[PDB]
């Protein structure tokens, strides 16, 4: 129903899966220095759960100014 | 084509060949050896068109006029650098005398 | 939009909605986005967010279009999300530079058919003429090589590629990919005012209109005299200017 | 400012960028639809240019004799006092009277 | 430089570039109607597939 | 602009490909009966050749 002409997925949709890789692997290593920081907070903090709770309770709210 | 006039045989006033040579052009147009005629002496050589070059490293000949416009920039640039210049020594001229200076 | 297929187009910009969807999570999640704005400030609540869903909608359009924002990450997690969309930015415009480019080098290569030797070999482009007459059989009674082959494919083609009318003939071009041969004057007429149409080719045959008079009627020299005035004085090609032009085309507009 | 705006309507043009990105949607969208405006303009312009030096497509720069009537920097001229030319002076034609002239 | 040269293919539809290609090869069932006919026909296009 | 005519201009593939561009020599021996062949071919593919 076709032959070609203006450039598909056939033709560039290799790109969206490249794209593809970088976004799951940018969630990947978001969580990655997440646990990270949360073990240079625990320097001097405590288990990293809880210091990791704040570092949630600092996204629910959306706007911190603090 | 800007004039339709057209190259014939000819004869004297009153001559009776007239009529028997328009039957005779008339005729040499149906079979052809007229226009055949006129792929004999005309046709020698011909003409040839190939190869579609590329035109390689634009020299100035292609380019060069965008330096021309560059140009222009630069020499009307110099020419509002002075343009303002005197313009804000009017403009410090409402605190300052001798504008020289 | 036409170097590239719709289906592109309607993903393309709902990508650009989806990295800035994506990209505002990946900011709120990131520790690494929340240093001193006004580096001044002696203090601790102060840090800055200033990725907006406002703003990871402009760092998508900003950057697809090749301009840059001011967003400028500074977490990696943050930054390779960037970094990717820097990636498809690069070929998704170059792309379109290359069929853009595409479509430009095919057109400008198209050639039509030119001399009645350029179609001498397209069967693809049906020949057809007029009614049994005139035009017709100065192909039938040709010995011309050219001409000749056209003969044969009109030979093959009897029932409606040869058409019995000239308005007929007219209305076959203007639908299908027919090529009418008709006497050189008439197509004046027709191409004058029709604006669809062209006189393709040159001149085959050289036959004239005349007066005309009976035989040994001494009238004959007396207008042979008339029309070889009419010509210098140029009254003969003001009525060719002034029966044929009508309404004149936008091929030069 | 009105030098700025007029600073941002070059250089986004010029794929360079500028210090002026705003914040406010008003503003937003007529720097959005520029930007979508400028990639359409110069890749085009590359395209064309591109389309240019490949196949090339030769061009004559008169057409008709209407087309040699404005040019007086290509000269007619003609042959030896004759046929050729006295049909140009003998004319009422206003393309040839221009001609003659 | 690839979608220029991609653009240009003929998957050839008629046979007037089949006619002219003689890489890529004719066919009929031999002294067939198919041969009764290029061989009887005059045609520009079909004496070039007779010959 | 170098590289839609460095890939429009195939290599020589056959004698389809060899008859278009005539940058690339023919080859013929004067008088043989490989150019008796050539002189008197009626596929006009070979006759370009001829031409
Ligand atoms: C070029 O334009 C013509 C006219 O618009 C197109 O001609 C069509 O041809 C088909 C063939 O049977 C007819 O059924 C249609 O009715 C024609 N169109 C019209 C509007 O009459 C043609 O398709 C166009 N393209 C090409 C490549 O020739
Ligand atoms: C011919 O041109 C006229 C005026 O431009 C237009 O109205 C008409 O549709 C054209 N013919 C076809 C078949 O499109």
């Amino acid at each position: 129903s076709k032959e070609a002409s203006a450039l598909g997925v056939q033709n560039i949709g290799g790109i969206f899966i490249v794209l593809a890789a970088g976004l799951v692997l940018s969630v990947f290593v978001a969580v990655g220095e997440f646990l990270y920081k949360s073990k240079k907070n625990a320097q001097l903090e405590k288990r990293s759960f809880c210091s990791a709770m704040v570092e949630e309770l600092r996204m629910s709210l959306k706007c911190q100014r603090r | 084509l800007i004039d339709s006039k057209g190259y014939g045989v000819g004869t004297p006033m009153g001559s009776p060949y007239r009529d028997k040579i328009t039957i005779a052009i008339l005729q040499l147009q149906e079979e052809g050896k007229l226009h055949m005629m006129k792929e004999k002496w005309w046709r020698g050589n011909g003409c040839p068109e190939e190869e579609s070059k590329e035109a390689s490293a634009l020299g100035v000949q292609n380019i060069g006029g965008i330096f021309i416009v560059l140009a222009a920039g630069l020499v009307l640039s110099v020419f509002v650098a002075v343009g303002e210049f005197l313009y804000k020594s009017k403009k410090n001229a409402q605190l300052e005398k001798r504008s020289f200076c | 939009l036409n170097p590239l297929s719709p289906d592109i187009w309607m993903y393309v910009l709902l990508a650009c909605l989806g990295v800035s969807c994506v990209l505002f999570v990946i900011a709120r999640f990131s520790p690494y986005e929340w240093y001193n704005p006004h580096p001044c400030n002696p203090d601790s609540d102060v840090v800055e967010n200033n990725f907006t869903l406002l703003n990871s909608f402009w760092f998508g359009v900003g950057a697809l279009m090749q301009q840059g924002s001011e967003l400028m990450p500074k977490a990696l997690s943050t930054r390779i999300v960037g970094g990717i969309w820097w990636f498809f930015t690069l070929i998704i415009i170059s792309s379109y530079t290359a069929n853009l480019a595409a479509f430009l080098t095919v057109e400008r290569m198209e050639s039509p058919i030119d001399s009645a030797d350029d179609l001498a070999k397209q069967t693809k482009i049906e020949y057809g003429a007029v009614e049994d007459g005139a035009t017709m059989t100065f192909f039938k009674k040709s010995k011309i090589s050219t001409y000749d082959k056209m003969w044969a494919f009109m030979s093959s083609r009897r029932q409606s590629v040869l058409v019995k009318s000239n308005e007929e003939g007219i209305q076959r071009v203007l639908t299908s990919d027919y090529a009418f041969l008709m006497e050189s004057t008439t197509i004046e007429f027709v191409t004058q005012r029709n604006c669809n149409l062209t006189q393709i080719g040159g001149l085959i045959d050289s036959k004239g209109y005349g007066v005309g008079t009976p035989m040994g009627s001494p009238y004959r020299d007396k207008i042979t005299i008339a029309i070889l005035q009419l010509q210098e004085e140029g009254k003969l090609h003001m009525m060719k200017e002034k029966w044929w032009r009508g309404n004149g085309c936008p091929e030069e507009e």
